[PDB]
């Protein structure tokens, strides 16, 4: 019988800062033990200061990449190259993914930019369009390996004052992008160690209000 | 239908200077159901500690064997089986079931009584022996501990930095999990002295 | 949903200084049945593309035929058709894979995996895979079904990174494609010892070597066994 | 884990903020309650993107509906665009159990149960979910028609805390609404974290736990 | 079958359990003690598979019986549960295993203690404050988590185990035809002959 | 897993990756696949680590008593022998597939093992997740009269092949070479290709950092006397 | 690709050397033809396993036979396989060709298929690679051949099957039983693929 | 499906409905109307699957209530009965049938008689002095043909489903949380509030 | 059991003659060559249905083709042949060869196997008795043969094929196709069974 379904395996994160956010993703590509690309981007800039990834079925991936894409050329042209709010980008994303409720795109969609007063936005997916805005999110491969360090080493979950004996949480602060870069870093050599589909290449997009940078980092290719 | 996520649970241990640190959440559910807050998954054979996630029943039957076990050991070796030795009894003990297993994954640590050396081990259902130098866990939520544990853990931590470590591992490991959680257990051995700790964590 | 019928068995390929080399062996099986001895996998487009397609044969060939056609109609009303308005590697490349994603999307697949070699208009070697499910990737290296398995591993001996491509000779990436076909004819119980290789240099053109032969064979050990 | 009560002085509704993806858990800030326009809420229970997708749509009809007629819609009516969407979805695998709660001048205080099957009722309590019994074991037990706001909004937020802490699928914390006669009211968002041990200290009840 | 309650309060155990026996559409009977005395301050309730229920509960009391005649002496409670576990432990690898699950109940005499031990057909066992197995402990698990305390007195236990019922006879879809309810404490096991 | 064995001019070589996995997830990064059925009697195994690992001790036992009710070295025939006739009875449910090497006063040896009880003899053997990756090396570079050094470089390179090409296959490459008339020397994480960079950061955390509700001391010791 | 031809001077056996599992080819010069007896040798084709199992069984029945009664007959080792193969029917996946030359009867070919039945024939072919042959081996086969003859009738026919079966490559090795002994033979790709 | 009853006296049709909604271990409701009034003179009592229950009973009652506008006029409950067993009877054939069985309780104003119509899912339609659907048949049937006779008045007619409601609540597993009970007579639909 | 083969003179089809459904032969005597054109004919294996289905097609389009364009080449009736092949690869169980001769081409062999894919050959073998002739063929075919010794070939090759397939049998109908025209031959039994 015929599986119209596939998993290219890979793993990416999304974090919100202050005035930035990041979307990182490992740039292995396999089809089970095989490796198919050492390099193949799937972190993409979609324009607007917004950038998205689809994890899961590459071929999947792509296509809703390629119309969300479409949907924003669409957008500049319907409402007099108005710029494309996070918030209403997510919106759409949704509708995209629904469209296909009973034959679903098989990924794990995450986008970031900053919203409309300038502060770091990451939004994350469902295969059938659910979504949330969030300061953290990993999908993927490495999903289960990553969130949890996230909890802890973001929203400084189950981390209390010293000597306050569990009365007073640690305080929830800001990151800096270097101290965000650096947890993106240590997330994706974790994640590489303990997990077979990551590695390779690491590949990070940054959104402020100056437009969409990239950082690439090797990672362990076995 | 899984034997092994029917009951949930998970436990973790990992090496320090001249210590060792095993600890387990105290859940036990029927899969959604929520029934037991104080189900502890590390029992001691003298100065060895054994952590067993999995079916529950099989994690009581497992201990009241061990304890069976070691118990004439010590009666015909006149000592305490040392973790290194006990790890092959868990091992033997486990393949004698090869094609009728218990549902289980089992975690030895303990001090070399002799040698003064720091040692841990897991082992699958039927007994292969994983042998890490830095850390082992087990159970329903192993992906979230293996993610915990490669990022938080550094060799050589001083005991009282190893409870923190392997702490922050379990806690924030169970969170993310539906079918562990609801308090959790940490022991801290050295060669001659084990502090028992009880974790405040989120009781959902 | 059907299933596969004729196959064809490996494509390899990889980029080197000056271009791109695919080659693929010229066997049409039947199940276990060694059933076509001269068939051709490697089918150029143009002097700066060919396409090499293994799977089901008879959705080759309706492959074949939808290359000839997009040749054709390329021509239509087009006085640039063999100048700028040429079809690209990356044109052909992005009408196949647009093709695979929405067969598999009707549940009615083109049963094959296919890579698309060639050298763009400002010089830069392609290089493109996709298959059934219309899935793609790049890579300095690409094989299909058992290549993957046995080819990637020799090719990116010698292409381990991009890096490596520009220090990579033709006569070095040829001796590596002759070699892995050598592997694949010992190790592939679908493979034949009569193969098709295409070199597409930025430079010389489109080379296309017909009826190359497997040779220099180790079965001496045998009688030792 | 998801309730809404009518009582003496209005409709208390509470909802936990988890979501599952079988035993993983994929959030722990979800939101369940859709504020559809000042004077009617939506509860979320089921497939995460069917609850959110055919309930914001939901607001699109009821937004619809108030501009055709000039007058926003009846909690009858709004619950029967929903119950007669999902009918014609019938067998194709929704998973949605909602209750639609609000008020209006012609109706009073009102709550619908509305799931995927097509069921749609009219009633007092309802709890829907992984943990409607945990939470109807505390409701029902403690439930009277003459609650004040302040134990009516407490019983509401004890509900989900017990089905929270017994139920494996619902937790992360209690989101909690008070709808009058002058629309809903937020009364704010409760992390389990915090709220368990505050309460258990402060009740002295939830003793089967190591204190 | 599907009702079987138990509640330790300060100086007793009280185990709840349903009088419906129900095969098919009708209901043979009303009026089931779905409980045996195992010894004179050791009850044990009983849910699962027809036949199986009765053949284990009596299977038990047999061996607990004859352990008390051979010894002259009462196996504390934790010592009969621990006996019963391992039966259930042994019969979940059988060719076909025990479909029981059980509440002990007893009063232990050397401690002055009473102790609810909670078990399921695969040997699974803990004790609790407050049990029970089947759908029941979907509703009165979240109900005792806020109404219990451990210095209840045995009249508070029976209000408490009262408000179990209601409870259930509210929101359970099967018509369970009542609980018979039996308090297991210092001075033995009794019927409380009005609920 | 990633196993090779390589005959040359005067004995045999057995290499191995360092990698075991549950599932996608990697649990011992520097894991050893090398055992010793006796002490000039080295195989290698993949498939159920449990059944690869008790068939190994198993027939290691049965040798060592055999070894010594004969007064002989033992033969890896033997070896070969007790395991395919102890796999076939099992009729595959012992998934034990393994590259059995050895030196016996009959000279060097180099066979292989599958689970359902099928043996195969060659210069150079492969298996696992990985063995096409190395088959594809060996084909390429093997040669009659291999030297002791060009044996150890062209396993270590048909693991590396493995190492890098195949997601089952990873860490470092462990190799023994039995060589006649010497004793067999294991060289334990021979190459160290894939060591962990720095992190960015240390996580070690402030004492205090974990919220405690209970705290006691637990006797390990025995009871005491007095 | 197996078969065995009987000629005037004695048998000729014939095997390709391809073990698959799956489309993989695991060994590419495996000898298939093994030894039972001086002058008594059998072809495998089925499961590796299987057919190994069974040949090692034969040997020792053999070796055990000679120590006991001396040389046996080619007819005697085909039975000891045909009594194997057919009271293990229902677990075994081995097609045998068993050829041999007493002084006697000389040359005799048996095959033993599937089932479990014995067929003495003046030439067997078997295995996946035999299918493509039947044509060419009837059309080309007369008995009362010589040596250089059978040899070559073999090389011909195995070729062939090699050519269009995916089940069989490598070398043909070939076995000649005869008065003077045993002598082994092989032929590469280079030698037979140009016929 | 639950339990829904209809009896035909001398001068009206009574049915007696269970209030109980039950989604797998709650119930979520116990005061369910399983009617609806479909003319002045005619009441649809209905049981089946969730959702297509109510859809179905409603779009017969708008159809109904549409021809009585269009007409100035009540159709008889025999015209009622015809209709709703054709629209059953195009619904088994469709791509989802309506799952629902039906009750038709009417007093027909021109023969001045009550009217009792039983219609499964099938469209299979029968005229009775008493009806059910579902498991309350079995026990309805055989004491309704012992007590029914055919001239009883109305309160003889609600004895008698006493009758039926206590051998419902006696013997069946389901808690259905009583009956919701309806009179169909010459001045029209009215509901005894009191059972 | 089919072929054709391409000769000097022209080229040469042939076929066996059975007809059956599982092992009952339903006709024996059947012709499987059936003409598309004066000088294009097509042999058929497969589904007795989807192969007569399809050639009554090809012959309607080829008679279409012959009124507005004139004669059509060989290989446009092998490209019919594979359109409906292909495009129908889903509910289709056929295999075809198409053999003509045009006086510009002279002869040609197209093979559609069951893909819809089409191969152009010297000479094409099909059907279930093909598989074990390919030895035989490949070994015995040379390219410009006369017209007697192709005839030979088929007659020796399709003989082979009858004897070993239990699929094939009856007579061996073949048809010459030369700038002469159209010459039918027929072999019985008697006179291919003793080659
Ligand atoms: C109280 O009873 C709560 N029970 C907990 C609960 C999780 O069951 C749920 O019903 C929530 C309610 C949702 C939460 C999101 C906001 C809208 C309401 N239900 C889920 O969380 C829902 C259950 C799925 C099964 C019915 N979860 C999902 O659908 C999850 C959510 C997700 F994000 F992870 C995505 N997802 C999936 O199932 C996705 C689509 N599938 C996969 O990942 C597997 N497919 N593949 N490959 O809340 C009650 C209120
Ligand atoms: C001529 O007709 C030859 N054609 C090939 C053949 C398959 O018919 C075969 O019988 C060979 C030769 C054997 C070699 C050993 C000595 C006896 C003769 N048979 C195989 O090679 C055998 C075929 C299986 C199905 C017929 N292959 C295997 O047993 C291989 C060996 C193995 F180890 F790898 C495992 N295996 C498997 O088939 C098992 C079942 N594995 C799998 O199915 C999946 N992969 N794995 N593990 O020679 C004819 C004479
Ligand atoms: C040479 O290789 C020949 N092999 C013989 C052959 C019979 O298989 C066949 O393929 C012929 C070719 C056809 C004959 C019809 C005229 C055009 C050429 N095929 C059949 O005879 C065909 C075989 C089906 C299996 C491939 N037979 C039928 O379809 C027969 C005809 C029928 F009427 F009787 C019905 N039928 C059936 O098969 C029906 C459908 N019954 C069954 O399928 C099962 N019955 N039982 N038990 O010629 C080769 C060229
Ligand atoms: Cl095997
Ligand atoms: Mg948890
Ligand atoms: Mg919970
Ligand atoms: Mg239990
Ligand atoms: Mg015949």
């Amino acid at each position: 019988q015929f599986n119209p379904y596939g998993d290219n395996g890979g793993t990416i994160l999304g974090i919100a800062g202050e005035d930035f956010a990041v979307l990182a993703g490992d740039t292995r590509n396999i089809t089970d033990y095989s490796i198919n690309s050492r390099y193949e981007p799937k972190v993409f800039d979609c324009g607007d200061n917004i950038v998205m990834s689809a994890n899961g079925f590459a071929a999947d991936g792509d296509a809703l990449v390629k119309r969300f894409k479409n949907s924003v050329k669409w957008y500049h042209f319907d409402h007099n190259d108005k710029k494309l709010s996070i918030n209403s980008a997510a919106r759409n994303i949704q509708h995209l993914l629904y469209g296909k409720r009973f034959f679903p795109y098989y990924v794990h969609t995450i986008i970031a930019g900053l919203d409309e007063d300038g502060k770091g936005a990451v939004y994350s997916f469902d295969p059938v369009g659910s979504y949330e805005r969030e300061q953290c999110r990993a999908g993927g491969a490495a999903a289960s390996l990553i969130m949890p360090f996230l909890d802890n080493q973001v929203n400084f979950k189950n981390q209390y004052e010293p000597g306050t004996n569990g009365k007073v949480k640690k305080p929830l602060k800001y990151l800096s992008v270097e101290e965000v870069i650096k947890l993106v870093r240590d997330s994706f050599t974790s994640a590489t160690e303990r997990h077979i589909q990551v590695g390779d290449g690491l590949e990070i997009l940054i959104v402020t209000k100056d437009g969409v940078r990239k950082e690439f980092y090797e990672l362990k290719r076995d | 239908s899984d034997p092994s996520s029917i009951n949930g649970g998970i436990v973790v241990a990992m090496t320090g200077k001249d210590c060792v640190a095993i600890a387990c959440d105290l859940r036990l559910g029927s899969q959604s159901l929520g029934v037991s807050n104080k189900f502890e998954k590390i029992f001691h054979y003298g100065h060895v500690f054994l952590g067993i996630t999995g079916l529950a029943t099989d994690v009581t039957t497992l201990n009241e064997m061990f304890r069976y076990k070691t118990n004439l050991y010590k009666l015909k070796e006149e000592r305490a089986i040392e973790p290194e030795t006990f790890t092959q009894l868990v091992s033997s003990s486990l393949y004698e079931r090869r094609f009728g297993p218990y549902f289980v994954g089992p975690v030895v640590a303990g001090i070399n009584s002799k040698s003064g050396k720091p040692f841990i081990a897991g082992f699958d259902l039927i007994g292969c022996i994983d042998e890490a130098k830095d850390f082992i866990v087990s159970g329903t939520a192993s992906d979230q501990l293996f993610g915990m544990c490669e990022s938080l853990y550094e060799p050589n931590l001083e005991p009282e930095d190893l409870f923190e470590t392997i702490s922050q591992a379990l806690l924030n490991a169970a969170d993310r999990d539906a079918l562990s959680g609801w308090g959790a257990v940490v022991y801290i051995i050295k060669k001659d002295e084990v502090v028992k700790r009880y974790l405040k964590m989120r009781q959902d | 949903t059907q299933q596969p019928i004729v196959t064809g068995t490996s494509v390899i390929s990889m980029k080197y200084d000056n271009g791109v080399i695919i080659a693929a062996d010229n066997l049409g099986s039947y199940g276990s049945l060694l059933r076509f001895n001269g068939v051709e996998r490697l089918i150029p487009v143009g002097d700066n593309t060919v396409v090499g397609i293994s799977g089901d044969i008879s959705d080759m060939q309706h492959i074949e035929r939808l290359l000839k056609d997009l040749v054709t109609e390329n021509a239509y009303d087009n006085p640039l058709a063999d100048a700028e308005e040429a079809l690209e590697p990356s044109y052909i490349f992005e009408y196949l894979a647009t093709v695979m994603y929405q067969r598999r999307s009707k549940m009615n697949p083109l049963w094959n995996a296919i890579i698309v070699a060639g050298v763009q208009s400002n010089g830069d070697q392609f290089l493109r895979y996709v298959n059934l499910l219309g899935v793609t990737y790049s890579s300095p290296t690409l094989a299909t079904g058992f290549g993957a398995h046995m080819a990637n591993p020799l090719l990116r001996k010698v292409v381990d990174r991009e890096s490596d491509i520009p220090k990579t000779t033709v006569q070095v990436a040829e001796e590596a494609i002759v070699n892995a076909m050598r592997v694949l004819y010992y190790r592939d119980a679908r493979s034949s010892r009569n193969f098709s290789l295409a070199i597409i240099d930025k430079n010389t053109g489109l080379t296309f070597k017909k009826n190359l032969q497997v040779e220099n064979m180790k079965w001496d050990f045998a009688k030792d066994i | 884990t998801t309730l809404a009560f009518r009582f003496q002085g209005g409709i208390i509704v509470a909802v936990d903020s988890r979501a599952t993806a079988g035993n993983w858990v994929a959030s722990q800030t979800v939101k369940k309650v859709i504020e559809i326009n000042p004077f009617l809420l939506g509860t979320m229970a089921g497939g995460a993107a069917d609850c959110q997708f055919w309930e914001t749509w939901l607001g699109s009809q009821c937004r619809l509906h108030e501009l055709r007629e000039k007058e926003r819609i009846s909690v009858a009516a709004a619950s029967k665009i929903l119950s007669n969407l999902v009918y014609q979805y019938k067998g194709a695998g929704l998973s949605m159990g909602t209750m639609i709660c609000g008020y209006t001048r012609k109706e009073g205080p009102t709550i619908y149960y509305v799931d995927s099957d097509g069921t749609r009722l009219k009633g007092d309590i309802f709890c829907v979910g992984s943990g409607q019994t945990f939470a109807y074991g505390v409701l029902d037990s403690n439930y009277k028609w003459d609650l004040s706001v302040e134990d009516a909004l407490y019983l509401g937020k004890r509900s989900i805390l017990a089905a929270a802490h017994r139920d494996a699928y619902s937790g992360g914390s209690v989101n909690l609404y008070h709808v009058t006669e002058d629309g809903w009211i937020y009364h704010g968002n409760h992390d389990v974290g915090e709220l368990f041990w505050k309460v258990k200290e402060e009740e002295g009840s939830f003793n089967n736990v190591i204190g | 079958m599907d009702i079987i309650l138990g509640i330790r309060v300060q100086d007793s155990v009280i185990l709840a359990s349903s009088k419906a026996v129900t095969r098919g559409i009708s209901v043979l009977k009303d009026s089931d003690d779905k409980t045996r005395q195992l010894s004179p301050h050791t009850l044990m309730s009983f849910a699962g598979e027809a036949g199986d229920t009765v053949q284990f509960a009596e299977y038990i009391q047999a061996n607990i019986q004859l352990y008390s005649i051979r010894e002259d002496y009462e196996l504390s409670p934790q010592a009969v549960s621990s006996f019963v576990r391992q039966e259930l432990a042994k019969s979940i690898r059988s060719r076909r295993p025990y479909q029981v699950n059980v509440l002990i109940g007893g009063y232990d005499k050397k401690k002055n203690k009473p102790e609810l031990y909670q078990i399921d057909y695969l040997g699974t066992k803990v004790e609790l404050p407050y049990g029970a197995h089947g759908y029941s402990g979907f509703y009165t698990f979240s109900l005792l988590d806020h109404h219990y305390r451990p210095d209840m007195t045995t009249e508070e236990g029976l209000d408490l185990l009262k408000l179990c019922v209601q409870e259930l006879e509210k929101r359970m879809p099967m018509d369970f035809k009542g609980v018979i309810v039996k308090i297991v404490d210092k001075d033995g096991i009794r019927q409380v002959d009005d609920f | 897993t990633t196993i090779v064995g390589v005959k040359f001019n005067n004995g045999v070589v057995i290499a191995a990756d360092t990698r075991s996995t549950q599932g996608p997830i990697v649990a011992d990064k520097n894991c050893a696949k090398l055992h010793r059925i006796s002490p000039k009697i080295w195989c290698a195994g993949a498939g159920t680590a449990a059944d690869t690992e008790a068939v190994t001790q198993l027939i290691g036992s049965n040798i060592e008593l055999h070894s010594l009710y004969t007064s002989r070295e033992p033969r890896v025939v033997s070896a070969l022998q007790m395991l395919k006739q102890h796999l076939f009875k099992y009729q595959g449910h012992i998934g034990a597939y393994l590259i059995v090497a050895g030196v016996d006063p009959t000279g060097s040896h180099l066979f292989s093992i599958h689970a359902h009880g099928s043996t195969d003899v060659g210069y150079y053997l492969s298996l696992g997740s990985g063995s096409l990756a190395a088959m594809a090396v060996l084909e390429s570079h093997w040669k009659q009269d291999l030297t002791k050094e060009e044996a150890i470089k062209l396993a270590s390179d048909a693991i590396q092949a493995g190492i890098w090409n195949d997601l089952g296959s990873g860490s470092n490459v462990d190799v023994c070479v039995m060589e006649i008339g010497k004793d067999a020397e294991y060289l334990r994480n021979y190459l160290t290709p894939n060591v962990r960079e720095e992190k960015q950061k240390s996580y070690k955390f402030p004492r205090g950092t974990t919220a405690v509700l209970k705290e006691s001391i637990v006797n390990i010791c025995d009871i005491q006397e007095e | 690709t197996i078969m065995a031809v009987e000629f005037d001077g004695g048998v000729v056996m014939g095997s390709d050397s391809r073990v698959s599992a799956g489309e993989a080819v695991v060994n590419r010069v495996f000898d298939k033809l093994s030894p039972l007896h001086e002058r008594i040798y059998c072809a495998l084709s089925g499961s590796a396993a299987d057919t190994q199992a069974i040949a090692d069984i034969v040997q020792y029945h053999l070796e055990l036979y000679t120590s006991q009664y001396g040389t046996p007959s080619t007819e005697t080792a085909a039975s000891v396989f045909k009594e194997l193969c057919y009271e293990n029917k229902d677990n075994l996946t081995a097609g045998i060709i068993v050829a041999g030359y007493d002084d006697k009867n000389k040359g005799e070919v048996y095959t033993i298929p599937l089932g479990g039945s014995v067929h003495k024939l003046p030439y067997a072919i078997a295995g996946s690679g035999s299918t493509f042959i039947y044509g060419y081996c009837d059309k080309n086969f007369r008995e009362n051949m010589s040596k250089e003859e059978t040899v070559d009738f073999i090389k011909h026919s195995l070729s062939q099957a090699i050519k269009w079966d995916g089940s069989s490559g490598g070398v043909i090795r070939m076995v000649v039983l005869t008065a003077a002994g045993v002598e082994r033979l092989i032929f590469y790709p280079d030698e037979y693929e140009q016929l």
